[PDB]
């Protein structure tokens, strides 16, 4: 851990030890050379330290290094999902309107694309149908020769707005889909499979197999990649007009008005830190779900917006509630919380998600409702009197609410599936880190210990009382 | 002073003030400090990866460096100011160290000190630490 | 770098002047003292068996956020890292358990025994009579047919050697490798 | 679909300014081009280009089909000369007459060509920040701006170019616009007067450490450009009455927007002073600030005080014939 | 101001994103195109890639290509005398540096 | 009329170490300006609120300016 002083001292000792430099030249020629050499050596050492730190995934400080380390342990992040809603007004203007169209393209007042998911009603007076932000566009690549992997890479802009990706291969007038696989785990020599990957530059690609572990796309064949493109997060309040495009024949005939629910379920891609955590855990995850945390990881990946999930086997339940039970064998219990969804809806979603889980056999799934405990605090402190009492109270209340609240991210600091509980030391550290108080004291009221399985302990800011003076 | 008696400090301060010309109709007087050490007791879990003895030794050394009779806590910069130890500091400093999954501090022999002539500091050796595996 | 590289890149006239050669040697020595070890650490991280000890500690800390490991239990740290990363692929089978027990406990060979329970449930409650595999064929209980339970119980030979310490080491270190639907009940010694 | 391919290894030749011209993935031999004129203006009139190609065999127009709508890939740079810069741009052909076994190609920059298209339908931006308007009008260029303060309303009618709204934004904000080398630029006029120079140009000095000017023109007609901006602005606001701005001893002139910030910046511009011709520097782009020193070549070597020390580049023209590479610039001062 | 030559790979500021350009250059240097030149390492060019770069192309800032093609990481290790190298022209590498410096996209990227 | 800051010598001060940046932060004010009442103030920079809010002058005018 050298500093400039150590470098200068070592250089002075080296110069003094030398026979020629110490004797023949003195005190004017040497002094500036010392400064120059020390400065250069310190700069070189700092650069080498920065490179060494950026070497590993845990200590990386730039996104590109994390992306390369993620590409080494094959990992593709979650892709943005379209916002969805409802249009209930499609009443015609003239006569002979589109009785029942499907997948009509729309534009809405911002040159942003929407399309209808299902067929409409015959619209006697009005008809109702749901829309999403999805738009379609394709790209094709011909095969001149068998290159044994034939990786195909999309453009940066197309990868930015990407939701799904489908692969079609056409040879001699017949087109078929090719299913994706996790690496090449059990397929060989005739399977039609491919592997997705993410380049260090923001580009998504598809890699076809080898001769032995796959079927090479035959020569004189055309490969089509179909991309479902969506912008991440936009909202339309209500009442705006949606005008058909392409099928613009219906614009004079039909009137489409945004009504009822807004388009409000958008989602963007991951941040850098969440990718850093998930790429690290993917090494242990593989694709099998035998261990306890694998279920939570899979559920969090499949379901967006989820806060926390805990899974426990039969032994934990037998220690917790009931001594022995035959029904408990091969039973998995799940508990979770969704800020924008009720518990019945989450029960509906989780079981449907578990239908496609890997390693599913001789297993039964159950869900247990969560119970809430309010928690409360009382603070006595003194300000420096430079800042007003009321502003300090409001700022502290808001900060505590966003940090330890029910909808806070404290229970899952990163989106990797885990349950983290609130401890007394955390509040003591967090309140101090703000620095408002010269001296403060904390007292906890209505606080209960958590099971760690289905107990939930948020913090109630409204009921808590703050005593502030000075 | 870290390494000299109180009377020697009196002599040095009086001589240093005497060398410079003095103000009119004012005389200096010295008050000897009064020592009021405090101690803590810690109970916590440290996970099976670490070793209890090493954790205890590192905790003792770090706590003595941070809060101690010879510590620099009282004037981190040599500008002349007296800074007093408070309860939140111990919780924060122990939290910053990553050993403990959970701990519950208790203070023994704690006193409220005026900033003028009362000295409050930590005695690491006498303090008791209860550390158990998770 | 090498012993006489920065000195040798001078012109043939300048190499015979004392002060220039001495300055070149001084600069090379300074760079070798303060810069070179970090570059050598950077280049030597490719293979697990060639990294220095600090990088091994970094890798083990990276691996430690998800498992509970103590590197002083096994004889070699590279063996620990390589074998744990290799047995991550054998999730759920007996191979990880057996190899971890052999590796971390100085060479004790262990075999896993499942537990059997009587089929007759209205006369025998589920958790009152449990029999390991070795004593299944040699017993007289449950007076009926049997089935397999999601329970297991380890068997250890005496010659290859205390029970309490082996237990504690197991719950702290090896139990985290078990699936969440499998229940572990005590030790067997023969 | 469009595929990004690697450059070919058959192009081993290095030129002065024009490096290569291609139509898609096919190359026009470079020795056939005898003229080249590249112009970078100081307003939103876009970079322009003009190529004179010798075609005696009737190949460029006959077999390659060069007419309205042809996209050229041109590589321009100077990696060895005075300024070592290199870049690639795409051009859109408007017309190409053929005379005397020669073809003259008139081209416009594609990203700006898309901005010079009359609008089929009207777009109005009500209470939008200028950044959103700029991003929506030109979604293909990088925005370089420092002079956006408030929010306002803008209108684009049927048949009007999108460049009109951008010029109106520039006038309301008080900045200078030019789109070159893949960027669109908004730079404030008040901060430009306090910018340090980057290059040095000297005349009648053969021991200079900078570059040298060979020909220069002195313009003393400062009234010719100040005549149009000598007015006192006034406008009507329904809640304030009549709103004035500017001097007190000038004639009055009415506008429509009653915005005090927009009214204050209505009379800001750059006053041209000097034109000069140098020996082909490819680093000269509009917005550059230079230091100019001119010595006299007779009498007693007196310095010319009529030329200010620091000047800003307004327009740049680069020109290459079959033997020499030359540049021409117009320099000015902020009022 | 102190600029950089157009032949320097340092024109791309991120050491990880330079991997694409280095990979393309090395892949070319192992191929057998008709525009390749064959050059042997002379006995005086064992420790000096700058001399090889000057003798081959006339530009001295292309020493990183010579270091890369020999299979070395530093310039302090000596090359084997008598190793056959194949080197592409300067224009190609120069435009390749410019490509990843600006476009950065991988050759073969499909766009709409 | 220029205002400056002078750092000290090695013995009686700490010379700003090499490779460091010095930042000067100035609070600028015009001396003697008065705005009477009922006049409109519009947000700038943080201008996203201009459409949202209305700010007008009322109650006390600004009259406490002082020159050099």
């Amino acid at each position: 851990t050298p500093t400039k002083d150590s470098i200068r001292a070592e250089f002075e000792e080296l110069v003094e030890k030398d026979s020629f430099w110490s004797k023949f030249v003195g005190s004017q020629f040497v002094s500036m050379l010392t400064l120059f050499i020390t400065q250069i050596v310190y700069r070189c050492f700092q650069y080498a330290d920065a490179a060494l730190a950026e070497g590993f995934i845990s200590t990386a400080t730039r996104r590109s290094s994390i992306l390369a380390a993620a590409e080494t342990n094959s990992y593709v992040g979650t892709k943005p999902t379209p916002s969805s809603g409802m249009i209930e007004i499609t009443a015609t203007s003239e006569d002979a309107p589109a009785v029942i169209p499907k997948n009509m393209p729309l534009i809405s007042d911002d040159q942003y694309p929407y399309m209808t998911m299902d067929v409409c009603r015959l619209v006697d007076g009005t008809g109702t149908v749901e829309v999403a932000q999805l738009e379609i566009q394709e790209v094709t690549y011909t095969v001149t020769a068998a290159k044994e992997f034939l990786e195909v890479v999309l453009s940066k802009a197309l990868t930015a707005v990407c939701y799904k990706l489908e692969v079609f291969v056409t040879t001699d007038g017949k087109t078929t889909q090719w299913s994706s696989s996790t690496m090449f785990r059990l397929a060989g020599s005739k399977s039609q499979v491919y592997v997705e990957f993410y380049k260090p530059s923001e580009q998504l690609g598809v890699r076809f197999g080898d001769g032995l572990i796959g079927q090479i796309p035959p020569e004189g064949s055309t490969i089509t990649l179909k991309v479902w493109c969506t912008n991440g997060d936009i909202t339309l309040v209500a009442g705006q007009n949606l005008t058909p495009v392409d099928s613009a024949a219906n614009l004079a005939n039909l009137i489409s008005v945004k009504t009822t629910t807004p388009i409000t379920a958008g989602t963007d891609a991951e941040t850098t830190e969440i990718t850093r955590n998930r790429a690290q855990y993917y090494l242990a995850y593989d694709d099998q779900v035998v261990w306890g945390g694998d279920y939570t990881y899979f559920l969090v990946r499949n379901i967006p917006g989820l806060s926390w999930v805990k899974a426990w086997g039969e032994g934990q339940q037998e220690k917790l509630d009931g001594a022995y039970n035959v029904q408990n064998i091969n039973k998995i219990f799940i508990s979770g919380w969704h800020p924008n969804k009720s518990q019945s809806e989450l029960e509906e979603m989780i079981l449907a998600a578990f239908k496609k889980v890997p390693n599913e056999l001789n297993k039964k799934f159950s869900y247990k409702e969560v119970r809430k405990l309010p928690f409360k605090i009382t603070i006595t402190g003194r300000i420096s009197a430079s800042l007003t009492i009321e502003n300090v109270t409001d700022e502290l209340k808001s900060a505590l609410e966003t940090k330890f609240g029910r909808d806070s991210t404290f229970f899952d600091p990163n989106r990797v599936g885990k349950y983290i509980l609130i401890k007394k030391k955390d509040v003591w550290a967090f309140i101090e880190t703000l620095g408002y108080f010269r001296d403060f004291y904390l007292e906890f009221v209505e606080w209960n210990e958590s099971n760690g399985f289905y107990d939930f302990v948020y913090l109630d800011t409204e009921n808590s009382t703050f005593n502030i003076s000075y | 002073h870290p390494n000299k008696s109180q009377s020697e400090l009196e002599e040095m301060i009086l001589a240093a003030f005497k060398k410079v010309p003095n103000e009119l109709n004012k005389k200096f007087s010295y008050k000897e400090v009064r020592k009021l050490p405090f101690k803590i007791t810690i109970t916590g879990r440290i996970s099976a990866s670490l070793t209890i003895e090493n954790v205890t030794d590192e905790l003792k050394s770090a706590l003595e460096t941070k809060f101690g009779r010879d510590s620099t806590f009282f004037d981190p910069n040599r500008v002349g100011k007296y800074i007093l130890i408070k309860k939140k500091d111990v919780w924060a400093f122990i939290e910053t160290l990553g050993y403990f999954r959970d701990f519950y501090l208790e203070f023994v022999e704690w006193n409220e000190s005026n900033g003028f002539y009362d000295f409050v500091y930590l005695d690491t050796e006498n303090s008791t630490f209860n550390i158990s595996y998770e | 770098m090498q012993r006489s590289w920065f000195n040798h890149r001078l012109t043939s006239a300048k190499q015979k002047s004392l002060l220039y050669k001495s300055l070149a040697d001084l600069v090379q020595s300074m760079m070798d003292t303060f810069v070179d070890p970090w570059l050598e650490r950077i280049t030597n991280r490719k293979s697990i068996f060639s990294m220095s000890k600090e990088d091994l500690e970094t890798r083990t800390n990276e691996l430690g956020q998800f498992f509970t490991i103590r590197t002083s239990n096994s004889s070699s740290v590279p063996m620990l890292l390589q074998q744990r990363l290799d047995e991550i692929h054998f999730k759920g089978t007996e191979r990880p358990i057996n190899q971890t027990i052999y590796r971390e406990f100085n060479g004790i060979s262990v075999l896993w025994d499942p537990i059997y329970a009587p089929v007759d449930l209205e006369r025998h409650p589920y958790g009152t009579v449990l029999i390991p595999e070795s004593t299944l064929e040699t017993t007289g209980g449950t007076f009926g047919e049997m089935f397999l339970t999601s329970r297991g119980m380890i068997s250890i030979p005496i010659n290859d050697l205390i029970t309490e310490e082996i237990l504690r080491k197991f719950n702290q270190f090896v139990k985290p490798l078990l699936p969440l639907h499998i229940v572990f009940d005590g030790l067997t010694l023969y | 679909t469009k595929t990004t391919t690697a450059p070919e290894t058959d192009s081993k030749r290095t030129q002065l300014f024009l490096q290569s011209v291609s139509i898609g993935q096919n190359e026009i031999p470079r020795e056939m081009i005898v003229g080249c004129t590249y112009v970078e203006p100081g307003e939103l009139s876009g970079p322009q280009l003009m190529l004179m190609i010798r075609d005696s065999t009737a190949y460029v127009v006959n077999k390659l089909g060069v007419k309205f709508g042809t996209i050229l890939t041109v590589s321009l740079g100077d990696p060895e000369g005075h300024g070592g810069i290199l870049f690639s741009e795409e051009f859109f052909v408007l017309k190409a007459p053929r005379k005397d076994d020669t073809v003259l190609i008139y081209a416009f920059s594609n990203p700006v060509r898309l901005l010079k298209v009359p609008s089929t339908s009207a777009q109005y931006f009500v209470d939008k920040p200028p950044s959103a308007v700029v991003s929506s009008l030109a979604p293909g260029l990088k925005v370089n701006a420092d002079s956006f303060r408030k929010t306002s309303t803008y209108h684009l009618n049927v048949g009007e170019k999108p460049t009109k709204v951008l010029q109106e934004i520039a006038r309301d904000t008080g900045s200078m616009c030019w789109a070159s080398r893949g960027m669109i630029n908004f730079k404030s006029m008040e901060k430009m007067a306090n910018a340090a120079p980057s290059l040095t140009y000297e005349s009648a000095n053969p021991n200079t450490s900078g570059f040298t000017i060979s020909q220069f023109n002195i313009l003393n007609a400062d009234y010719e450009y100040q005549r149009r901006h000598n007015y006192r602005m006034a406008s009507y606001d329904m809640t304030k009455g009549v709103v004035y701005s500017g001097n007190q001893e000038d004639p009055i002139k009415f506008t429509s927007n009653p915005d005090p910030t927009a009214l204050a910046n209505y009379n800001k511009f750059i006053l041209p002073r000097l034109d000069m011709l140098v020996e082909g520097n490819a680093a000269l782009t509009p917005g550059t600030t230079l230091k100019i020193v001119v010595h006299n070549t007779a009498g007693d070597g007196e310095l010319d005080e009529s030329i200010p020390d620091k000047m800003i580049v307004m327009s740049v023209t680069h020109f290459e014939d079959r033997f020499r590479f030359v540049s021409r610039a117009q320099l000015g001062v902020v009022n | 101001q102190y600029p950089l030559s157009r032949y320097d790979d340092r024109n791309i500021a991120d050491p990880i994103l330079r991997a694409e350009l280095r990979k393309e250059v090395m892949l070319m240097c192992e191929s057998n195109d008709k525009n390749l030149t064959i050059y042997y390492v002379l006995p005086d060019e064992q420790y000096r890639p700058d001399l090889l770069a000057y003798r081959m192309w006339g530009i001295a800032e292309l020493r990183w290509v010579v270091t890369l093609a020999a299979g070395l990481e530093d310039e302090s290790q000596g090359m084997t005398v008598g190793k056959k190298l194949k080197l592409p022209p300067a224009t190609w590498i120069r435009e390749m540096i410019r490509h990843f410096q600006y476009d950065g996209q991988v050759i073969g990227t499909l766009s709409i």
